[PDB]
C-alpha cells in the first residue's frame, strides 16, 4: 500500500492550496533560478531576421507550502501536478513563436524535494528575432540575444538567477547544431533590469554569437563574377577586324553581370543599403562596361 | 545572516588542519559556500566552493588537493580541510555566502592560521 | 580564470572630494562585478552587487557603473570613515578578486 | 499569516462573482481604457496585403465586486484567474489570424486593486488587413490600421478611450523596418454603427513611407545600364548587321 | 417535456466506455457514405483531396425506450455521451471535421435502441500514383477505413446495398482526371493488436490529356 | 443591488432547461431568421476555385422557455451564457475551411429579450468553393455562391428566413 | 449479465486510481515494450533537413492495479479512458512537429489484460530532423533516426 | 519584333536567323508564363487562343 501512503501524502499537501498566490506573497520576493539547456540551434533565417532552438528549460524556487516528509527524499511526479500548483509565468521577450512540445504528453518535470524546493523542466522550441546588420555581408558576424523574464511580476516580486556559475549556466550540446551557413563561436549570459509601462521587471540574457560561413557566396556569386569579368577582359586580344565577335562578347558578358546582380540579392532581405557582396558586383559590372 | 568561524590556532609545518563555518539564520543548503583565503597586505584568492544540496566541490586551479571543503547539512556548517601545511599558508581565512547576483554578501569573522 | 586588474593601487585625497576606482576585467564578464569595502582587522562588506546595485546599508555616495570589461567605483564626498580597501571582483566565472586598493586622506 | 488572509480575501472575492454580468449591469457603462506598447511590426506583405504587429495590449476598467479593504497593496494573482472574472470583449476588426503567446504559459496579466481596478495584460499577434494602393510603388506611402472594438457591448454598455490619450502607444520610435519608416501614427476615438447598435471603436493608424535604396540597386540601375548598351549601338558602323542586332535583340530580351 | 425524461432515463447508469454487447458478439455497424466532391489529385505529394459525410448505424440496446415518441432526433450535444465507433482512416494524411457553426454532426437513435450517427469529413487520402505512361496514365486509388483498437471479433463493418452515394461530378475540382466509377470491397488485415476488418472504396479516376498536350507536347 | 437580482433572474432561466431540445420540440417548427453583413469580401484565389469571405452571421429565434419580467427589456449578455441554451447548428453547404475568432475572447452576442426573443450573432471568416467556367478567361464573370442551412434538422423542424427584404438582408 | 460484470469491474478498477503515481512507485522500475509500424515516410527534404513519417506507435507495460480476475477477455475501452490512466511520458526529442490524427476520433487504444498488462497505442506523424551530409550529394547516403526517450 | 524582319536587306541572313530565334523563344517562354498563372483546366481559354495565333504569326 506504499501508493495509498504516497496518495495521502500528495492529497494533505494539496489541502488548501492556493496556486493563484506565489510563494512568500507579502512578505519575501520569490527567487527563481534558472537554467538552459540547448538541445540543437536551429537555422537562422536570413529574410525574416529570426533563429530557432531548441532547449531544456530549467527553473526552480522554494515553495513552503510544499514540505513534507515520507519514505522519499523527493517526489518524482507526473507532469499534470504542476498544473495544480504555483508555477513562474516566464515568457520570452524577444519570442516570436515558441511550443511546448506534448508529444506523447506535455514535455514537462516536477521533482518535489522534501524541504520544499521544487524542479520545474520544459522542452521548447523557441523562434526569437534576431536583428541583423548586413553591411559586411556575406562577411559579417551577430550575437543573437535570448530574453527572457516573468510576465506580470515585478522586480520586487520575481527575480530571476542562474543556478549555476552563470559563465556555466547554458550549456550547448555537442551534436546539437542544425546551423547550414553559420558558425556558433560562443554564448553569452548576463542579468539585467527594463523598466516597462507596468513596472521594473528582472530580465535574464543570453548572447549567442554567430559568424557566417563564406563558402557557399565565394562559389555562387564571386567566382562566376571573377569569371565573367575575366571572359569580358578575354574580348581585347581578338583582332580588330572581328567586329561581330567582341560585340557578343560585350553583350553577353553584360547579360551575364546583370543576371548574376539580380540573382545576388535574391538571397538577402531587402535591406536599404549596400552590403559588401553589392559593391563587389558593382566594381565587376563597371569593369565590363568599361 | 550570521556566519560563525572557528577560532585561530597554531599548528605545525606538515600538519593538517580542518576550519568549521557555522551558518545561522538560513539553510547552507539554500546557497553556494565559498573559502576565501588574504595573506596580509595583498588581494583575496578564491580557496574553493561547495553546494551543500549536492555536495559537489570546485577548487581553484593552485588549491586543487591541498584543500578540501565538505558540509553538513544537519548542523549547518561547511568545513575547511587544509592538508601538507607550508610556511606559506598563513593567511586569514574566510568563510562567505553567495547572494544577489553572485556576490558573497555575507563574510564570517575569519580564522588566522599561521603555522611555525 | 578571468584576471581583474584594479587601479590604482593606492590613492588619498582629503574630506569632501570625489574620487574614482577603476577595475578591469580580462575576459568579458557582463555586469557581474561586486565591490568590497574592507576595513583593517575586518571581514570585507558588500557595497555594490550587479555593476550598480547599492547592497541595504550602504549610503547613497557610493555608487557603482560599466559594463562588459571597464567597471568603476565613485565615491562622492569622501568621509572620514571611508578609509580602508577596496576590492572588484567578478562573479561570472569562478570567483576572482582584484589586488586591491588602500584609500588614504 | 498574511498569505492566508490574501487567500480568504480573494475566497471572499470570488464567492458569489456572477461572470455572466459586466460590472454595473443595469446601471452606467463601464469605462475601459487601452494601452498598447509595440514590440514589433513584422512583415508588411503586398502580396497579402497585410501586416504583423506584436505588442502588449493593455485594458484597465473598475469592478466594484472586486473591491478589498483588509490588504494594503495590489494583487498579482495567477494568470488562470482571468478565467473566473468579467474582462471586455475587444476584438481587432480587420486582423485576419491572431493568438496570444503561450510560451511557458499563457502570457496574460491580472493586476487588482484595492479599490477595485484591474489590469489586464496580453501579448498579442494579429495579421491586420493592409489595403495598400500601389499606383506609386516603390515610391508609396501606406496608411493602413488596427480597428478595436467591443463585440457585444453597445456604447450604452461600454467606453473605450485611451489611457494617457497621447501616450496610449509606445515604442513606435524604436521599430525598425527594413523597407518602411514609421513617419507618423495617430489615435482616434470614435462610434460606429451596425443594424445591431452602435459600438466604440478605437483606431490606431501608421503611415509608412517605403525606402527606395534598395529598389535602385535591384531594378532602376540595371535597367538604365541596359539602355546605355543599347545606346552603345550607335557608334558601331552601321556596315556591321550582325552585330548591331544581337545589341538590340539582347537587350530587348535582358 | 417529456422527452428530456426520456433523455434523463437513456443516460442514467451508462456507461460510455463499453460497447455495446461487450462480451457477447461483435457490434456490426452499416456505413454509407456520400461524397459530396473529389478534390484535387496532386502527383506531387501522391494524394487526393475528398470531402464526404460519412453516416454509421448500429444498435445498443442500452438506448432503448418507449414512448409514443419513435425517433429522437438530437444535434451533435449528445454525440459525447454515448458509446461512439472509433473509425479511422487508414491511408489518410490528414483529415478534420468541421466545426462552424457547430460540430457538424449529428445523432438519431430510434424506439427499438438503433442508432444513426453522421459527420462531415474532408480527408487528405494518400494513394501511390504508378506514373509510367503519363500523362496517358489511369489510376484507381482506395479509401480505406476501420476500427483502431477494436478488433474483429469486436467490431465489424458492413456495407449497405447503395452505401456509397455521388453526387453531380460537374462542380467537382478534377482537372487532370476524369472520374468513371467506384467500387467497395471488404476484407481483413492482420496487424500487431490483432485481425482488423478493413473496408475499402476505390474510385477510378482516368487522365484526360488536354492540359499536357498544349503545355508539353 | 442589482448584480443579485439579475443573477436569480438568470438561474431561474436556466433552471430545468434542456439544451438538447429545439424550442417548441412538440408542437411547431423552430423558425430562424438569419442576416449575414459582410464587413470584408476577402482575396479570390483562382488556383484553388475559392475565396473569403468574412461576416457577422445574425441568426434569430422565439424560444417561449427564455421568457422573464424584469427590470431590463433586453440581457446584453455574454457569448459564454450562448454554450447553455439551445442554439442552430447552422453549417456551409459549400464550405471548406472555416474559423470562429476568439481573440481576445469569443466573438460572439447573445442578447435575450423578455418576450423571450433571442438575437445570436458571431464573427466568422469563411472560405468556400466557387466552380469558375474559365472559357472566356479573362475575360469572365462569375457568381460565387454561399450555401447554408442546418445540420441535423430537417424542414419539418427547423426553418430558415431572412429577416428583411431578402433584396436587402446581405 | 456479462455487462453488469464488465461496468463493476471497471468501475473498481477506475476507483481510488492515482493517476499522479506511476505503477510501483516506490519499487523498481516498471518495464516499457515499444512496438513500431511504419506507414509510411512522407517526405524527406534537403532543404529542411527533415523528414515525415507516420506510424502506429504502441507501448505495453505492467500495472498491478489495473488487474482482474472475474472475467477472462481482454477488455478493449474507449479511448477517452486514456485520459484516467497513468500512461508512460515518451516522447521523440529529434522530433519538429508532430500531431496525433484525431479524425473520426483522436486515433488512439488502449487494452487492458487480466493480469494487468496495459496496452497503448498512437497513430503519430513525426516531422523529425535528420541533418543531411551533402558533400557527396547526389551520390551520397543518409542515416536518420528517431530518439525516443523519457 | 518578328515582323521587323522583313525590312532587312536578303544579305543580313544571320540577323533575320538571329530575329526569327529569338521571336520564337520569347513567345514559347511567353506562352508557359502565361498558363503558370491559371488552374491546370484541361480546355483552352480565350488567352490561349490569342497566344496561339501570335506563336502562328512569328512562325509564319
Ligand atoms: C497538445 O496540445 C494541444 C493544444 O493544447 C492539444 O490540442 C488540443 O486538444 C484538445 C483535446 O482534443 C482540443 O480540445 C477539444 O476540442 C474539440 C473541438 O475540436 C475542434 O475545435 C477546436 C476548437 O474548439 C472550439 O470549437 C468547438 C466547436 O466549435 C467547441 O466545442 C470548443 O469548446 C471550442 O469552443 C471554444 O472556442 C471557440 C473558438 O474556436 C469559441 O467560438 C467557443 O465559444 C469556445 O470558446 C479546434 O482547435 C480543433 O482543431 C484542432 O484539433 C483538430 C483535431 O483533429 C486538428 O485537426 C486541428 O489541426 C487542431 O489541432 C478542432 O477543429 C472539442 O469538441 C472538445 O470538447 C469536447 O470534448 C471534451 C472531451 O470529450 C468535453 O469535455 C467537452 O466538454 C466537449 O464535449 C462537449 O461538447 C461536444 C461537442 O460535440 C459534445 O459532443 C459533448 O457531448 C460535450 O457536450 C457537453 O458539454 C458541452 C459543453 O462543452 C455542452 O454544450 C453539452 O450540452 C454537454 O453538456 C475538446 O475541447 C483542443 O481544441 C486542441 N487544441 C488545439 C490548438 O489543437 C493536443 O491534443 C495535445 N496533444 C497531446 C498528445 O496531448
Ligand atoms: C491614416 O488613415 C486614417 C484613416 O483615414 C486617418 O484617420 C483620420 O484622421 C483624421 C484626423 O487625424 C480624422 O478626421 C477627424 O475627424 C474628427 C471627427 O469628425 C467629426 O467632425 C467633422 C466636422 O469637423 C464631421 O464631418 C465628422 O462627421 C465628425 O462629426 C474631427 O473632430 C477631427 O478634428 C477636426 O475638427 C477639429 C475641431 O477643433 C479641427 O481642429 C481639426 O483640424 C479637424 O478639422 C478630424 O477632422 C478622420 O476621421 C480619420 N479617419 C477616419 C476614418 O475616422 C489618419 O489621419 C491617416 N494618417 C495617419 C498618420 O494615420
Ligand atoms: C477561445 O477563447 C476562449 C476565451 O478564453 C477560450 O475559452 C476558454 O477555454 C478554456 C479551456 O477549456 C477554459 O478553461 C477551462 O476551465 C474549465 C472550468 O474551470 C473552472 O471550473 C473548474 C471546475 O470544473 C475549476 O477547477 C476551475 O478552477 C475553474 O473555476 C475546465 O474544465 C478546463 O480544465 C481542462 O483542462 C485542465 C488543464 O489542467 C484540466 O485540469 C481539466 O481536467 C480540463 O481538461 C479549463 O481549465 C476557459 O474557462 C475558457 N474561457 C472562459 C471565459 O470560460 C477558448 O478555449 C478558446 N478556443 C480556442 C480554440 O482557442
Ligand atoms: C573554376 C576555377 C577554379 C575554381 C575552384 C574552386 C575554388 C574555390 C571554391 C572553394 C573555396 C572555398 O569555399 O573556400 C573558402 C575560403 O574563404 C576564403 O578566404 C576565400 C576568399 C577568396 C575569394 C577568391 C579570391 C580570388 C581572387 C583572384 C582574382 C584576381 C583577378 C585575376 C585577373 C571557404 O571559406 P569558409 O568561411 O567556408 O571556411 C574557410 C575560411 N575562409
Ligand atoms: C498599487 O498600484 C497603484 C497604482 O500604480 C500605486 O499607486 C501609485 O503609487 C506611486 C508611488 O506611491 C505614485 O507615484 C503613483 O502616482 C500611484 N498611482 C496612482 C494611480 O495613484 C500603489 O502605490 C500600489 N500599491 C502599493 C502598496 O504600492
Ligand atoms: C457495395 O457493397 C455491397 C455490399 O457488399 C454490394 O452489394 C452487393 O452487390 C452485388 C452486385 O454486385 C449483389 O449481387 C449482392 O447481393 C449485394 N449484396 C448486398 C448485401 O447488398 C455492392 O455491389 C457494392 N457496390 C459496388 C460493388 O459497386
Ligand atoms: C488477450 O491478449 C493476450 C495477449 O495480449 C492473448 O494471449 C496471447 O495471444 C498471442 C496471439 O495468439 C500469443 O502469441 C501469446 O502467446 C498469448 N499469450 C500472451 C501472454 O501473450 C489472449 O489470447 C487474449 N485473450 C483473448 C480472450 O483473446
Ligand atoms: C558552373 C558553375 C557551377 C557551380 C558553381 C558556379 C558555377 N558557375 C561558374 C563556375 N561560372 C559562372 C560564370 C558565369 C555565370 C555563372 C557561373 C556559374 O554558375
Ligand atoms: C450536401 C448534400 C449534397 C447531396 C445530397 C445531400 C446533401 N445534404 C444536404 C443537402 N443536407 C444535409 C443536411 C444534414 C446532413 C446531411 C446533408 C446532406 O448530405
Amino acid at each position: 500500500d506504499n501508493t495509498t501512503v504516497f496518495t495521502r501524502i500528495l492529497d494533505r499537501l494539496l489541502d488548501g492550496y492556493d496556486n493563484r498566490l506565489r510563494p512568500g506573497l507579502g512578505e519575501r520576493v520569490t527567487e527563481v533560478k534558472t537554467d538552459i539547456f540547448v538541445t540543437s540551434f536551429g537555422p537562422v533565417s536570413d529574410h525574416d531576421m529570426e533563429y530557432t532552438i531548441d532547449v531544456f528549460f530549467r527553473q526552480s524556487w522554494k515553495d513552503e507550502r510544499l514540505k513534507f516528509k515520507g519514505p522519499m527524499t523527493v517526489l518524482r511526479l507526473n507532469n499534470l501536478m504542476a498544473s495544480k500548483i504555483w508555477t513562474p509565468d516566464t515568457f520570452f521577450h524577444n519570442g516570436k513563436k515558441s511550443v511546448a512540445h506534448n508529444m506523447t504528453m506535455p514535455n514537462k518535470l516536477l521533482r518535489i524535494t522534501e524541504d520544499g524546493t521544487l524542479l520545474y523542466t520544459m522542452r521548447l522550441t523557441v523562434r526569437a528575432e534576431c536583428p541583423m546588420h548586413l553591411e559586411d555581408f556575406p562577411m559579417d558576424a551577430h550575437a543573437c540575444p535570448l530574453k527572457f523574464g516573468s510576465y506580470a511580476y515585478t522586480r520586487a516580486e520575481v527575480v530571476y538567477e542562474w543556478t549555476r556559475e552563470p559563465a556555466r549556466s547554458v550549456v550547448v550540446a555537442e551534436d546539437g547544431s542544425r546551423l547550414n551557413q553559420y558558425d556558433l563561436l560562443g554564448q553569452t549570459v548576463d542579468s539585467g533590469i527594463v523598466q516597462s509601462s507596468t513596472g521594473e521587471y528582472v530580465v535574464m540574457t543570453t548572447h549567442f554569437h554567430l559568424k557566417r560561413k563564406i563558402g557557399y557566396f565565394v562559389i555562387q556569386t564571386y567566382l562566376p563574377c571573377i569569371m565573367t569579368v575575366i571572359l569580358s577582359q578575354v574580348s581585347f586580344w581578338l583582332n580588330r577586324e572581328s567586329v561581330p565577335a567582341r560585340t557578343v562578347f560585350g553583350v553577353t558578358t553584360v547579360l551575364t553581370m546583370t543576371t548574376l546582380s539580380i540573382s545576388a540579392r535574391n538571397s538577402l532581405p531587402k535591406v536599404a543599403y549596400a552590403t559588401a557582396m553589392d559593391w563587389f558586383i558593382a566594381v565587376c559590372y563597371a569593369f565590363v562596361f568599361s | 545572516v550570521q556566519l560563525q568561524q572557528s577560532g585561530a590556532e597554531l599548528v605545525k609545518p606538515g600538519a593538517s588542519v580542518k576550519l568549521s563555518c557555522t551558518a545561522s539564520g538560513f539553510n547552507i543548503k539554500d546557497t553556494y559556500m565559498y573559502w576565501v583565503k588574504q595573506r596580509p597586505e595583498q588581494g583575496l584568492e578564491w580557496i574553493g566552493r561547495i553546494d551543500p544540496a549536492n555536495g559537489d566541490t570546485k577548487y581553484d586551479p593552485k588549491f586543487q588537493g591541498k584543500a578540501t571543503i565538505t558540509t553538513d547539512t544537519f548542523s549547518n556548517t561547511a568545513y575547511l580541510q587544509l592538508s601538507s601545511l607550508t610556511s606559506e599558508d598563513t593567511a586569514v581565512y574566510y568563510c562567505a555566502r553567495k547572494g544577489l547576483r553572485w556576490a558573497m554578501d555575507y563574510w564570517g569573522q575569519g580564522t588566522s592560521v599561521t603555522v611555525s | 580564470n578571468i584576471v581583474m586588474t584594479q587601479s590604482p593601487k593606492s590613492m588619498s585625497m582629503s574630506v569632501g572630494e570625489r574620487v574614482t576606482l577603476s577595475c578591469k576585467a580580462s575576459e568579458y564578464v557582463g555586469t557581474y562585478v561586486s565591490w568590497y569595502q574592507q576595513k583593517p582587522e575586518q571581514s570585507p562588506k558588500l557595497l555594490i552587487y550587479g555593476a550598480s546595485n547599492r547592497y541595504t546599508g550602504v549610503p547613497d555616495r557610493f555608487t557603482g557603473s560599466g559594463s562588459a570589461t571597464d567597471f568603476t567605483l565613485t565615491i562622492g564626498s569622501v568621509q572620514a570613515e571611508d578609509l580602508a580597501d577596496y576590492h572588484c571582483g567578478q562573479s561570472y566565472s569562478y570567483p576572482t578578486f582584484g589586488a586591491g586598493t588602500k584609500l588614504e586622506l | 499569516s498574511n498569505m492566508s488572509l490574501v487567500k480568504e480575501t480573494v475566497d471572499r472575492l470570488l464567492k458569489g462573482y456572477d461572470i455572466r454580468l459586466r460590472p454595473d449591469f443595469g446601471g452606467p457603462p463601464v469605462a475601459v481604457g487601452m494601452n498598447i506598447d509595440i514590440a514589433s511590426i513584422d512583415m508588411v506583405s503586398e502580396v497579402n496585403m497585410d501586416y504583423t504587429l506584436t505588442m502588449y495590449f493593455q485594458q484597465a476598467w473598475r469592478d466594484k465586486r472586486l473591491s478589498y479593504n483588509v490588504i494594503p497593496l495590489n494583487l498579482t494573482l495567477d494568470n488562470r484567474v482571468a478565467d473566473q472574472l468579467w474582462v471586455p470583449d475587444t476584438y481587432f476588426l480587420n486582423d485576419k489570424k491572431s493568438f496570444v503567446h503561450g510560451v511557458t504559459v499563457k502570457n496574460r496579466m491580472i493586476r487588482l486593486h484595492p479599490d477595485g481596478t484591474v489590469l489586464y495584460g496580453l501579448r498579442i499577434t494579429t495579421t491586420a488587413a493592409c489595403m495598400m494602393d500601389l499606383r506609386r510603388y516603390p515610391l508609396d506611402e501606406q496608411n493602413c490600421t488596427l480597428e478595436i472594438e467591443s463585440y457585444g457591448y453597445t456604447t450604452d454598455d461600454i467606453e473605450f478611450y485611451w489611457r494617457g490619450d497621447d501616450n496610449a502607444v509606445t515604442g513606435v520610435t524604436k521599430i525598425e523596418l527594413p523597407q518602411f519608416s514609421i513617419v507618423d501614427y495617430k489615435l482616434i476615438t470614435k462610434k460606429v454603427v451596425f443594424s445591431t447598435g452602435s459600438y466604440p471603436r478605437l483606431s490606431l493608424s501608421f503611415k509608412l513611407k517605403r525606402n527606395i535604396g534598395y529598389f535602385i540597386l535591384q531594378t532602376y540601375m540595371p535597367s538604365i545600364l541596359i539602355t546605355i548598351l543599347s545606346w552603345v549601338s550607335f557608334w558601331i558602323n552601321y556596315d556591321a548587321s550582325a552585330a548591331r542586332v544581337a545589341l538590340g535583340i539582347t537587350t530587348v530580351l535582358t | 417535456g417529456d422527452v428530456t425524461v426520456i433523455l434523463n432515463n437513456l443516460l442514467e447508469g451508462y456507461d460510455n466506455k463499453l460497447r455495446p454487447d461487450i462480451g457477447v458478439k461483435p457490434t456490426l455497424i452499416h456505413t454509407d457514405m456520400y461524397v459530396n466532391s473529389i478534390g484535387p489529385v496532386n502527383a506531387i505529394n501522391m494524394e487526393y483531396t475528398i470531402d464526404i459525410f460519412f453516416a454509421q448505424t448500429w444498435y445498443d440496446r442500452r438506448l432503448k425506450f418507449n414512448s409514443t415518441i419513435k425517433v429522437l432526433r438530437l444535434n451533435s450535444n449528445m454525440v459525447g455521451k454515448i458509446w461512439i465507433p472509433d473509425t479511422f482512416f487508414r491511408n489518410s494524411k490528414k483529415a478534420d471535421a468541421h466545426w462552424i457553426t457547430t460540430p457538424n454532426r449529428m445523432l438519431r437513435i430510434w424506439n427499438d435502441g438503433r442508432v444513426l450517427y453522421t459527420l462531415r469529413l474532408t480527408i487528405d487520402a494518400e494513394c501511390q500514383l504508378q506514373l509510367h505512361n503519363f500523362p496517358m496514365d489511369e489510376h484507381s486509388c482506395p479509401l480505406e477505413f476501420s476500427s483502431y483498437g477494436y478488433p474483429r471479433e469486436e467490431i465489424v463493418y458492413q456495407w449497405k446495398r447503395s452505401s456509397v452515394e455521388v453526387g453531380d461530378t460537374r462542380s467537382w475540382r478534377l482537372y487532370q482526371f476524369s472520374f468513371v466509377g467506384l467500387r467497395n470491397t471488404t476484407e481483413v488485415v492482420k496487424t500487431t493488436s490483432g485481425d482488423y476488418v478493413v473496408m475499402s472504396v476505390y474510385f477510378d479516376l482516368s487522365r484526360r490529356m488536354g492540359y499536357f498536350t498544349i503545355q508539353t507536347y
